[PDB]
């Protein structure tokens, strides 16, 4: 491999330069129109994520079937932690796009979205309270990619790469002047958020499957492929 | 199917 | 109150509060009906819930909470706690789930119930992971208590800070244990991370399991207490 | 609420 030979700073720089761009949405809202904008945006963000995954150190070492598996299991989590990250400097709001900043009231336009909305908002408030940093964020996102599907459906490599990111996360905290105790405490606090992020994704996955069955809006074929993997 | 192509490029 | 405990006192408190391993009324003279196997599993989980609730009351810091909040945390984590308990019991039984000492099942028997085999495999994979990590009982009771206090905080003020304070104490405890096994800081952080990432998978199993039980509901058994926990996650 | 009562004993 080559991801293991990387130092902590090189790992961080690699992840930072791999960061996908912030996309814009198209153009009051209805259920159909809001779902339209969100479906379009998610579909385009997905294309960039898949590109980003190939730049995550160690992800290319995996094989195609395994890459597909991790991406299929983690795609909504990755979209969600990205959304939550953008919305950090906008309390009480979710920044889907620069030209699409929404609140929980607007999340009521779509039936059953306000619940997931509140959870997303709660995660952003958690990130803001912990003062989550960009370097910590890009580490968490890659951890999700590698962790989330590692138990289902080679594994030694991923766990070693996962260990590398842990070393990277600690190294970042050591630079910020955090003590020994503060270091593993923050490390724990960060990783526990991944549990709720997993929860949101499963809840979110249910919401999209019903929207598919409600046929209210046609979804992307890519979006349908990713959504059928969770069945 | 689609995910395959986007990864192979 | 619980903030004043040392790491060893934290472990002792958690170990002494461990629930017992209950027995199934499983008769080896009725080779599987989906209704019967579900009946056996339902009866067991319901009795295990009663012990869990009294177990939760002994988790350091849990008592310092109010109702509403103890109810909430349990309504969120109950299946996670049953599952991590099941997985832990099954560690010395490769490819098998020890629901009870007299009820040990493989993934073949899990196929008796529609769509249960999926959750089975996930439960087995979790157990294989713990065996691979050689998970310790002192680590297990920390994780289980972490699940109780963490799974529900993000869906509720001034109480969260107390919970995070207790959560930070359990983190210190885990590190204290790993340092005692001559691990090194690097491996301490690494193992700590590895353990906490399992919880994400446990959350995922619970979510799927939660869907599965809501399915068996509108299919027609289920205890009253179990349905009460099941409506907490709605449908 | 059963869980309520069991927690209250
Ligand atoms: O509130 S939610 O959970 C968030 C999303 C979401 C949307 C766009 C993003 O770029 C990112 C996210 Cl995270 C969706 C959603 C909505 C409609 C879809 O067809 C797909 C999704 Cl992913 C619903
Ligand atoms: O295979 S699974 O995920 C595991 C359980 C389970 C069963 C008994 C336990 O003591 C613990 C668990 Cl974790 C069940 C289950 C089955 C029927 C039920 O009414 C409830 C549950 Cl929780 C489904």
């Amino acid at each position: 491999s080559l991801a293991l030979s990387l130092t902590a700073d090189q790992m961080v720089s690699a992840l930072l330069d791999a960061e996908p761009p912030i996309l814009y949405s198209e153009y009051p809202f209805s259920e159909a129109s809001m779902m339209g904008l969100l479906t379009n945006l998610a579909d385009r963000e997905l294309v960039h994520m898949i590109n980003w995954a190939k730049r995550v150190p160690g992800f290319v070492d995996l094989t195609l079937h395994d890459q597909v598996h991790l991406l299929e299991c983690a795609w909504l989590e990755i979209l969600m932690i990205g959304l939550v990250w953008r919305s950090m400097e906008h309390p009480g709001k979710l920044l889907f796009a620069p030209n699409l900043l929404l609140d929980r009231n607007q999340g009521k336009c779509v039936e059953g979205m306000v619940e997931i909305f509140d959870m997303l908002l709660a995660t952003s408030s958690r990130f803001r309270m912990m003062n989550l940093q960009g370097e910590e964020f890009v580490c968490l996102k890659s951890i999700i990619l590698l962790n989330s599907g590692v138990y289902t459906f080679e594994k030694d490599h991923i766990h070693r790469v996962l260990d590398k990111i842990t070393d990277t996360l600690i190294h970042l905290m050591a630079k910020a002047g955090l003590t020994l105790q503060q270091q593993h405490q923050r490390l724990a606090q960060l990783l526990l958020i991944l549990s709720h992020i997993r929860h949101m994704s499963n809840k979110g996955m249910e919401h999209l499957y019903s929207m598919k069955c409600k046929n209210v809006v046609p979804l992307s074929d890519l979006l349908l492929e990713m959504l059928d993997a969770h069945r | 199917k689609i995910l395959h192509r986007l990864l192979q490029d």
